[PDB]
């Protein structure tokens, strides 16, 4: 028990890293719509530049919108458990050593 | 016995003798135009 409250402790927060940059990403991007798809580029000095393509996508604005708000909340959810493995870990030790 | 005038030089899409030619051509298919683009990338091993 004690075990695995270190391992969900240890995936909530890997979870919590890859949705915070995730997000840090998708805040500079720039998109456009593209036929049943999505091409975010970004800003770049040279004129050149990498793009993405999101595929089965009508409308930019579900990732701008919906997509973010589901990286908050699921951000938010994933340090909420990782605090209550941590503090489940910190209630064993306080009760074992 | 036979006469054949038919065109030549700046008369090349001009037939003269009526043979009653009902030849009538086909269309070229329109080929896709392929432009090429090679933007800049950054690595893909930031993935990893």
């Amino acid at each position: 028990y004690f075990v695995l409250s270190a391992l969900g402790l240890v995936v909530c927060v890997l979870a919590v890293a890859f949705a915070a940059h995730h997000y840090s990403l998708l805040t500079h991007l720039t998109c456009e719509n593209a036929p049943d798809s999505c091409q975010c580029k970004l800003p770049s000095s040279e004129p050149l530049s990498r793009t993405f393509v999101y595929r089965d996508v009508t409308d930019c604005t579900s990732i701008t919108g919906t997509f973010q708000v589901f990286l908050l909340v699921q951000m938010v959810l994933n340090l909420v458990c990782g605090l209550v493995c941590l503090v489940a870990c910190f209630v064993m030790w306080k009760h074992r050593y | 016995t036979s006469i054949a005038i038919t065109g030549s030089g700046s008369c090349r899409h001009l037939q003269f003798i009526p043979v009653a030619p009902p030849g009538i051509p086909s269309s070229v298919t329109p080929p896709t135009e392929v432009p090429d683009r090679d933007p800049e990338k950054s690595s893909e091993d930031d993935v990893y």
